């Protein structure tokens, strides 16, 4: 199968000189997230927070506030540059979850031992009226 | 002179001469809001004496009776009344915000990383001792302000 | 066996409530003979929908042929 | 005794301030069951 | 362009609005550097021939269709009139008697006192201004033609920057005020001269004349008679007749004297064509403006200004929104100091040209100045690129923005509440019977000390600061010195008090809200921690969908569409201001006695410092002249007052709805069309987001500007 | 947490996937359609509601329906 | 955390997410002894939050009823009452 | 159930201030609760019925107290043309002196408002003599509110919570409300007519402890009972009775006269208790047709499965349209209030022509204060019969169940209903537009007579037919012979054309080009708001843009830019631009209402009849012109009594330009900037110990939606009331 790696916190950062688009008081009490990547040299990129900064040599780990910020950096990376990069959830209490690539292979990309979730097998026209599911405390959509 | 709070790039702060001046540091930390380890009472009791002694010029002198022999004992009053219904807001922030027992929500490591005690200030308890001590503060400076203004009559470029 | 479905260039109208061409007509490009396919027949039609498209994939009861 | 000059004041201040503290405290609660 | 919009589209009408929407939208036609700049070139000659032929329009309708010469000899009873209406289905009631036998539109553009001030006397100079106007515009074309299908210039010739600033500023600048020099020292001065001894206009000697007999011009000026020796003899004090520094005003006319125009001209003339000589182009000297940027560094870890130069040479949209900002401040200005000190004869006395100007020029500084924030925004989404050009200034800004926003934000609550909210307080103690307790000048006071210390340095300059100047530069100051042509008051010290301090504040309240939103747009144009890859969606997007509690106007296009709404408020309060002001403190009447009756009687003092003020004695009052004018010659201005009104409302259908409800209409309409079987050959659709917005703004402003100019004009045409 | 919906008239074309700015869709093999494979929504812990992937798909009706739902920290997409 | 550029640290989330206390004071007490036991024992009696907020409440608004009921006259113009004759209404109304 | 609100598990789980915002909107909406089921609703409902008649009779006991307790009811029975009614006393410390001298008024010792809901004269009018009458009746609607309160608490708990069978008997309660709740509440009202109004209004005083000793009639109950019923009508007050005292009064109870009070210039008493008996007898015997439990009645539902064509165009007609009605209370809900607004319109035109109260008609604040009120009332209710009829048709409709009836082919050629509609409003709109902008053309260039003025000429005809003889014409009623100008000549023509050929009151007012113009704009408004409305309600299940629309509810933000952008596409959204029409619409009538009505009052019609047919006449002659003694109220030199409508006028303009923000701008330019804020509050030392616990969000589309319509309602009513009043009340009182 698929072992998800492991994340080393003695990762070096870009080289930044700080901005006010950075974490809040949210990365301390509730989440956070840690993208990593493997750069083949030293160059500029844009952060998604504002501002520009330098990626070193090797590898990058960086703190962002939301997966979105994460995303969109790491699409920035596979399609300006060419760099497969990783991204995780934080917790307070320092646990870690591996998010995406969630199996090693991209989401967009059919790739055999995923089990599917919320499909229906049927048109979209073929949905019940409301008044089927009144005080059912179910949805139309929901089957 | 302009870097990341603390050495940490990617966290939303910086550091200025307006937050990081020495100068600037000593003043903050010697305010009574500051005083991590002394009773929050006394703390209280220094903020709500400043605070109370201060409202008292504005009601004096801008309020509809400002032009009336007993002017000086309405801004005295007015002042008493805007400290009662801050000392009300501030048990109802100290009621919604912190349950009785729960430890102290304030940070525990300075500026280098060393750990030190949580302030007390941040918990029902002590919250609870700063607001009785702004009251009795708040209303004791009024009293000060008015005897000094309008008892003694010092001398004053207005009064 | 035959194949199933009308013929290339058959004239259709279309059954599906919520499709945008429904009660309208369309012409037959081609229909998929694989037996799993849901939803075989290809139809193309003269008017865009509000998406742009115009060309749809329909099942072999969502169809009526028309002269 | 003019009743308007005590329950002008009620009525416009002092009821407003019980219940909007009391509507605060409510909703603040973390736990109503 | 027509081909591939129509490629786009070609099913449904949508096409067609794009087709106009992105006319002239070069930069995304094509990613040629080169041809974006010969695109740009050839535009420009095509405006510049626009603009020629209405020049020319202008001045043929003043030698055909005005009461010039009749006014040249009367101007102080006479109204200008360059427009007649012909007599159609009643129209010919706008022909009204305007004065000298002449009924027709009464104009308000000031041009009969510009022609005045140029010296020209007859009806055959405007016609050879015209024609020669016409022959501009015909160069313009073919000139635009010429430099795109002919003889397209290359990308190099474009960004030779150091050569552009010294030719603009040497010969385009420098030399034009030299000339201008010259013209009015040989022909406005003495032309002027014999119009103010009270000579006939078709008696004045021709221009050419004081050109070639010198005689005729030493008898107004001895030291013509000199000749160009001194100029020479550098014994400049000779010159010291026609080339003067006054100041004040010209009693007779009203306006600024003539020789301290000419000597100012001579000056900047000068003065250009020494800065025109600062950057190095061919020969070794001068400065580089890439070394002057790269060689101011800081202390603030590396050089700031380094990169700009590359920056602002690769990219047309940076330069437009500059030099956008940049003019429009320079209309504001102009407005300002043509009103304080009037350039030209008997445009002081003319109040409706005053007000109009003034509000004319207000009113294209702010539509350039909100033009200058869209294509900064357009800037940062489409050329910004940290990776090719980099500049150390524009990060530290970005990584700060924050900072920046949170600070305005507090800066406007704070100007509003203590400006708007002391409005609030007058009405609330007024209307309780405790006047009081007000902010007033008879009440608690609130004097602008700093601006009437200003008022007091400025009148006292001369003699002390000045030496060299008889007076100071306007009769606003002070001094005590009013100014009176033909009855009417041309200028006279303006006092400053309570009201004052308060009107002043809400200008800078609605600037500072203004500037908010504009630099907010820009500063989060490219990403936000609500949207982090925003500029992927462009410039123009209506929004990123319902998600996110919603995400509707997040784009800089936006951000330009709400700039506009709070541009029209604050420009509306600075001309309402003005013309409240002028009315009731300057403008009036002087009688043989010296006794002064404004137009308002002085009520600005105490009426203005409540908002029900300015609803009674304001609007109410002065509406009347435009709600009275059917059956008049000013009845056009009522119907216009009307129709305006009419626009306005209809705007707000556009701005409060959306498309999805008129696209479920244009359903049935459209079920209604295929059962009769008159079918559209294209399929209907409705508005897009982003044209819905735009055409609700435009119906918007356009209701309302042009709601105000027929009430300014009626009521000072009928009054003043 | 919105809900999000994949019904079997999809064709595979894998569009709505690569639109999602949060990473809650992907693909899995099928043997309803010529492609062989159709959409799955996991994670709609972290969709946000944008409805790009229904701006994506390019069948008539859609085939992925976002149903906007109670609202979370994640879901409003706040950063404090 | 702080070695060689590193600024993430499992062991110690604290300093990886910045809660510091950027002005906290550690200092122990300033004030004088005497001074501190006056005000700890008079100003005991209000440091009970339950009691202290239904207390506030409640004399603050006997005190500001009070206070509206014993107004002056000469202070107080709603206190004063009309002093003119009335004002005519319009056509004859009173 | 862990936190606010209860109700509701996706909302007490939400972090933001958005959580308190929608815990406020959707309290009252039972059937979105959780866990929620039909009895539970149906019972939260009656509870909810209860709170609503406790909070009316508290409002109602109120006036009465206050008018008693600070009134001058006794000195303005004595001089009603002359004293001006109070309201409430004025208690405010912010006031200065002057506005303490300004605001005494009425003959009081302070400060007062004058009242203009009318309850002088009709408390007047029905009895009331005196403060203890007004007191008792305070302290009994008091006694009222509290037993509403006990039974709304009552009928909540398990003991006696009624089943659902219960609440879905239609035919019982039908029969109960027409029999009891109409026609025995009518009868006991002509009871108190008789026994105690009446008699007060000939100086009789009738009260609880000597109405069994007082005869209502000299004869008793002879006539009733040996049949000679006409005894009740031989000797009506005479054209010389003064309403207050037995000067010319008579003896009749019941007559059919016709006409004004000659004194009152108001119905008279004796016609309105013969009304009501009438009324009260018909639907006494209307509520006897639908069978409960005795064998004997109509069945609904046979009723309605009976109504089938043979061969027309109606399918299967009215089939299962009981078990639909039963069984969706929206419907229910929608009908009602299609029924009341209705009502409220016909309330409304009646009483301003057909007063019933003496002295109100000289009034003339009031009179216009009530026709304004009511009408706005009535467009609001107006809106609601639709928002709750597309309500309907998304959450109970069940096309299985209504196959082929008359609802089904509603939604089946909605197309063509909408495509007329629209055709009607177009139509309407062009050609009244064409003729104001005309006539405005031809004032401009100062030649009147070449106006358009078409006279309406049916509305002409018709009030001739009723007896008007202004306009010359020889239709019925006018007439000196005629069939049914002869059957009606003695029975109450005597009285009617008096009436209506006495011009000084508001019976058919002469009527001409203005009427015709403005008429048919009121038709354009009402044609497009039912326009909006009903492609709102037809809709609201799905269309080509959204065919899936059911599936997301009533009201949702939009479906997203795709498919060329989806803003403003639900229902909801439609009942949100409605509702601006409806407020333009009731705009115009009262416009024209007040206008006609004010230039009637001084004395000069011709001041309407020339300047209403163009609109620079209306922003002059009737807005600016008006609007003087109001916008007097404070000046640099005093202030007087209208100072707090001056100050309210400002208030409305304020709140109405404020709704435009929120209107205009949408969300996320609100939400990027609160970021910052965020951030700046995060930073800031001495404040940062201070935490917020709701996260600060921006306000949500619809949420925007709501407020900005809130604030112009709000806006545009106080605007317009201000200025109605401040202008009637300046000239008159
Ligand atoms: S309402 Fe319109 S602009 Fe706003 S999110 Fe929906 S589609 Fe986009
Ligand atoms: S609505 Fe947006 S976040 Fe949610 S699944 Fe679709 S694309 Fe992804």
């Amino acid at each position: 199968g698929f072992v998800p790696p492991q994340l080393d916190p003695s990762t070096p950062s870009p080289i930044f000189g700080g901005s006010t688009g950075g974490l809040l008081r949210k990365a301390q009490v509730e989440e956070f997230y840690v993208i990593t990547w493997t750069s083949p040299k030293e160059q500029v990129f844009e952060m998604p927070t504002g501002g520009a900064a330098i990626m070193r040599e090797g590898p990058n780990l960086l703190k962002l506030a939301r997966k979105e910020q994460c995303l969109a950096l790491g699409n920035r990376l596979r399609s300006k540059y060419k760099i497969a990069y990783q991204f995780y959830r934080v917790f307070p209490n320092g646990e870690v979850q591996y998010l995406h690539p969630k199996d090693g292979v991209y989401p967009e990309k059919v790739n055999a031992g995923r089990q599917g979730v919320g499909q229906n097998f049927r048109s979209i026209g073929k949905n019940v009226s409301p008044i089927e599911v009144k005080f059912t405390g179910k949805n139309t959509f929901d089957v | 002179v302009v870097q990341p709070i603390n050495g940490d790039p990617f966290i939303g702060s910086l550091e200025t001469p307006v937050t990081s001046s020495p100068l600037v540091a000593w003043y903050l930390s010697n305010l009574p809001a500051y005083r991590t380890a002394v009773s929050p009472l006394l703390r209280g009791i220094e903020v709500g004496l400043a605070h109370g002694y201060l409202l008292v010029g504005p009601f004096a002198l801008t309020g509809p009776l400002r032009n009336t022999p007993v002017h000086g004992q309405a801004g005295a009053l007015g002042a008493i009344g805007l400290v009662t219904i801050l000392s009300v807001v501030l048990t109802m922030y100290g009621v919604a915000s912190f349950e009785d027992g729960a430890p102290s929500t304030a940070p525990s490591l300075t500026l280098t990383g060393r750990k030190k005690e949580a302030d007390k200030l941040q918990t029902a308890e002590g919250w609870a001792q700063f607001t009785g001590g702004f009251f009795f503060g708040g209303v004791s400076g009024a009293i000060w302000a008015y005897f000094l203004l309008y008892v003694l009559d010092l001398p004053y470029f207005f009064k | 066996p035959p194949p199933i479905g009308p013929k290339r260039g058959t004239k259709v109208k279309i059954l599906r409530r919520e499709s945008y061409w429904y009660n309208g007509t369309g012409s037959v490009v081609t229909v998929d003979q694989d037996p799993n396919t849901r939803y075989p027949v290809v139809v193309r039609f003269a008017k865009v929908n509000y998406a742009g498209v115009s060309t749809n994939n329909y099942a072999l009861d969502e169809i009526k042929e028309v002269v | 005794l003019n009743l308007p000059s005590i329950f002008v004041p009620l009525v416009g201040l002092v009821f407003p301030a019980i219940a909007m503290t009391s509507l605060f405290l409510y909703v603040q609660k973390n736990k109503i069951v | 362009h027509f081909s591939r919009t129509l490629a786009k589209g070609p099913d449904t009408t949508t096409w067609i609005w794009n087709l106009h929407a992105d006319a002239h939208d070069f930069d995304s036609h094509t990613g040629d550097l080169e041809e974006i700049s010969r695109k740009v070139f050839s535009a420009h000659f095509g405006q510049l021939s626009i603009i020629f032929l209405w020049l020319s329009g202008m001045y043929f309708h003043g030698a055909r269709f005005s009461n010039y010469e009749a006014w040249l000899s009367d101007p102080t009873h006479i109204g200008p009139s360059a427009q007649v209406v012909w007599p159609i289905v009643g129209q010919e009631i706008l022909n009204g008697d305007v004065g000298g036998g002449f009924r027709g539109i009464q104009i308000t553009s000031g041009f009969f006192q510009l022609w005045r001030a140029s010296g020209i006397t007859s009806e055959l100079q405007l016609y050879c201004t015209a024609i020669g106007a016409l022959i501009f515009a015909a160069l313009m074309l073919f000139a635009g033609w010429f430099h795109y299908h002919k003889a397209a210039p290359k990308l190099a010739w474009f960004q030779d920057v150091e050569s552009m600033l010294n030719h603009h500023l040497a010969g385009l600048l420098g030399l034009g005020s030299l000339s201008w020099a010259g013209h009015q020292i040989h022909v406005s001065l003495p032309i002027n001269q014999f119009l103010d001894a009270g000579v006939d206009p078709k008696e004045i000697p021709l221009p050419h004349e004081f050109i070639l007999n010198r005689d005729l011009l030493a008898q107004l000026y001895p030291s013509f008679a000199e000749g160009a020796t001194p100029f020479f003899t550098l014994n400049w004090s000779k010159y010291a007749e026609f080339l003067t520094f006054r100041g004040g005003l010209d009693p007779v006319t009203g306006g600024l004297w003539l020789t301290d125009i000419a000597h100012h001209h001579l000056a900047i003339a000068i003065l250009f064509l020494i800065a025109g000589h600062m950057y190095r182009t061919n020969w070794g000297i001068g400065h580089g403006l890439k070394d002057i940027l790269e060689a101011h560094k800081g202390p603030f870890t590396g050089q700031g200004h380094k990169g700009l130069y590359e920056i602002l040479t690769t990219s047309w949209h940076a330069q437009l929104s500059l030099n956008l900002a940049m003019l429009g401040s320079t209309t504001i200005v102009v407005a300002h100091h043509m009103y304080s000190m009037p350039p030209y004869p008997y445009l002081a006395t003319d109040y409706g040209t005053q007000l109009s100007l003034f509000t004319h020029h207000m009113w294209i500084g702010g539509f350039l100045i909100v033009g200058a924030a869209a294509h900064a925004a357009i800037f940062m989404v489409r050329d910004y690129d940290p990776t090719t050009r980099y500049n150390d200034l524009l990060d530290r800004v970005l990584r700060h923005r924050d900072a920046i926003i949170s600070h305005l934000n507090w800066v406007c609550i704070f100007l509003g509440f203590h400006s708007f909210g002391l409005y609030i307080h007058n009405d609330t103690m007024s209307a309780l019977g405790r006047p009081q307790d007000m902010f007033s000048d008879t009440a608690i006071q609130l004097q602008p000390i700093f601006a009437q210390w200003v008022q007091n340095i400025h009148a006292t300059a001369p003699g002390v600061t000045a030496p060299g100047a008889t007076t100071s530069t306007s009769l606003t100051w002070g001094g005590g010195e009013l100014v009176a042509v033909g009855g009417k008051v041309a200028l006279l010290p303006i006092p400053l008090g309570t009201a004052d301090f308060l009107v002043h504040h809400i200008h800078a309240f609605t600037i500072h809200v203004t500037v908010l939103i504009l630099l907010k747009g820009v500063l989060f144009a490219r990403s936000s921690r609500l949207i982090p890859d925003k500029a992927n969606l462009g410039f123009r997007f209506p929004c990123d969908g319902p998600g996110r509690g919603g995400t509707c106007q997040v784009s800089a296009w936006d951000h330009v569409f709400l700039g506009l709404f709070w541009m029209y408020n604050a420009i509306s309060v600075v001309i309402f201001h003005f013309s409240w002001k002028m009315q009731s403190d300057v403008w009036g009447t002087i009688s043989d006695q010296g006794m002064v009756t404004h137009i308002t009687g002085g009520n600005f003092a105490q009426s203005s410092i409540t908002i029900n003020g300015w609803l009674r004695d304001f609007l109410w009052a002065q509406a009347s002249q435009v709600i009275q004018s059917y059956g008049s010659s000013l009845s056009a201005y009522g119907l216009f007052f009307l129709g305006a009104h009419f626009v306005w409302a209809f705007s707000l259908m556009f701005l409060f709805s959306g498309r999805g409800y008129w696209q479920e209409l244009i359903e049935s309409i459209v079920w209604a069309h295929n059962k009769l079987k008159v079918a559209p050959a294209t399929q209907p659709r409705a508005l897009s987001i982003i044209q819905g917005r735009a055409v609700g703004v435009t119906h918007y402003l356009l209701g309302g500007i042009a709601t105000t100019w027929a009430f300014f004009l009626a009521r000072i045409i009928a009054v003043g | 947490s919105h809900s999000v919906k994949i019904y079997d008239t999809c064709i595979g074309c894998t569009q709505c996937v690569r639109a999602c700015p949060t990473d809650v869709l992907e693909m899995i093999p099928w043997d309803g359609c010529k492609a062989k494979q159709i959409a799955s929504a996991p994670r709609t812990e972290d969709c946000v509601g944008c409805k790009r992937c229904e701006s994506a798909c390019p069948t008539d009706f859609l085939s992925v329906r976002v149903y906007l739902g109670p609202e979370t920290t994640r879901s409003m997409a706040l950063s404090y | 955390y702080g070695e060689k550029s590193v600024y993430f640290d499992l062991e110690d989330i604290g300093n990886t997410t910045g809660q510091w206390d950027l002005y906290g004071s550690d200092a122990p007490s300033p004030y004088n002894g005497l001074q501190s036991k006056f005000f700890n024992t008079f100003a005991a009696p209000f440091t009970k939050r339950g009691l202290l907020l239904k207390f506030l409440l409640l004399g603050g608004g006997s005190l500001l009823a009070y206070v509206s009921a014993s107004a002056s006259p000469d202070l107080l113009p709603i206190k004063k009452g009309p002093q003119l004759p009335p004002t005519p209404g319009p056509r004859g109304k009173i | 159930e862990l936190r606010f609100p209860r109700f509701s598990q996706g909302l007490a789980q939400d972090p933001t201030t958005r959580r308190i915002w929608f815990g406020i909107a959707t309290a009252h909406d039972f059937e979105s609760h959780d866990d929620i089921t039909e009895e539970r609703l149906y019972q939260n409902i009656f509870a909810s019925h209860f709170g609503q008649l406790a909070i009316i009779f508290l409002w109602t006991s109120g006036n009465l107290f206050h008018v008693a307790w600070q009134g001058n009811f006794e000195s303005w029975i004595q001089d009603p043309l002359h004293v001006r009614p109070i309201a409430h006393a004025i208690w405010d410390p912010h006031f200065g002196q002057p506005a303490v001298e300004a605001f005494t008024r009425g003959g009081a010792a302070g400060p007062v408002n004058i009242a203009y809901s009318g309850v002088y004269q009709w408390w007047y009018t029905i009895g009331l003599r005196t403060n203890e009458d007004l007191y008792t009746g305070a302290l009994f609607l008091l006694f009222l509110s509290t037993l509403s309160l006990v039974a709304g608490w009552l009928h909540l708990q398990p003991k006696w919570k009624p089943s659902l069978s219960w609440f879905k008997n239609a035919e019982s309660r039908l029969n109960h409300h027409l029999s009891g709740l109409f026609g025995v509440s009518s009868l006991a009202w002509t009871g108190h007519l008789v026994h105690v109004a009446i008699p007060a209004s000939r100086g009789e005083y009738v009260r609880w402890n000597n109405f069994l000793d007082v005869l209502p009639y000299p004869q008793g109950l002879g006539p009733l009972l040996t049949g000679q019923w006409n005894l009740y009508a031989q000797n009506p007050d005479s054209s010389n009775h003064l309403f207050g005292t037995a000067q010319g009064a008579g003896t009749a109870i019941l007559t059919l006269l016709g006409g004004f009070h000659p004194q009152t210039q108001s119905l008279w008493l004796t016609d309105i208790a013969h009304h009501h008996l009438a009324i009260a007898f018909i639907f006494l015997i209307a509520g006897h047709m639908y069978r409960t439990n005795f064998g004997i009645g109509h069945s609904i539902k046979d009723l309605l499965e009976a109504h089938t064509p043979p061969g027309g165009r109606l399918g299967r007609g009215h089939k299962g349209l009981y078990d639909t009605i039963n069984n969706s209370i929206h419907f229910q809900l929608g009908l009602a209030l299609a029924s009341l607004g209705v009502i409220t319109s016909l309330v409304a035109q009646h009483m301003y022509s057909l007063p019933a109260y003496a002295f109100i008609a000289q009034d003339f604040t009031t009179q216009a204060a009530l026709y304004t009120h009511h009408q706005y009332i009535a467009g609001f209710i107006m809106t609601g019969a639709f928002a709750h009829g597309a309500i309907f048709f998304i959450r109970d409709y069940n096309p299985e169940q209504n196959e082929d009836n008359v609802l089904a082919r509603m939604l089946d050629h909605k197309e063509a209903i909408i495509s007329h509609l629209s055709w009607a409003s177009l139509f309407l709109g062009f050609h009244t537009l064409g003729l104001y902008v005309h006539n405005d053309v031809m004032l401009a260039f100062g030649t009147p007579e070449k106006q358009i003025l078409i006279e309406p000429i049916f509305a002409q005809w018709i009030q001739s037919a009723h007896g008007k003889t202004t306009y010359g014409f020889d239709i019925l009623l006018s007439s000196t012979n005629g069939p049914a100008f002869n059957a009606g000549r003695s029975l109450w023509l005597p009285g009617w054309l008096n009436a209506v050929n006495e011009n000084s009151n508001s019976l058919f007012l002469t009527i001409g080009p203005g009427d015709f113009l403005v008429h048919h704009a009121i038709a354009l408004g009402l044609h497009t708001t039912t326009l909006i409305l009903v492609k709102g309600a037809l809709d609201a299940r799905g269309s080509k843009l959204m065919p899936d629309k059911k599936d997301f509810g009533y009201s949702f933000p939009c479906d997203g830019p795709g498919r060329g952008g989806t803003c403003d596409i639900s229902a909801w959204d439609a009942f949100y631009l409605a509702v601006f029409w409806m407020l333009n619409t009731i705009g115009w009538v009262t416009f024209y209402w007040h206008w006609k009505h004010i230039t009637l009052w001084q004395g000069n019609v011709s001041q309407f009849n020339e300047s209403s047919t163009y609109l620079m006449g209306w922003l002059r002659d009737y807005l600016w012109l008006n609007s003087s003694q109001l916008i007097n109220g404070y000046n640099p030199f005093g202030m007087n009594s209208l100072s707090v409508w001056a100050w309210m006028f400002l208030f409305g303009h304020l709140v109405w330009a404020t709704g435009f923000m929120f209107l205009i701008s949408w969300r996320g330019y609100w939400q990027e900037l609160i970021e910052t804020l965020a951030w700046a509050h995060e930073r800031t030392p001495l404040a940062n110990l201070i935490r917020w616990r709701d996260k600060p969000v921006a306000l949500s589309i619809v949420q925007a939606r709501l407020v900005g319509l809130a604030h112009f309602s709000v806006g545009y009513i106080f605007t317009y009331a201000a200025f109605l009043i401040a202008s009637t009340s300046g000239k008159f009182g």
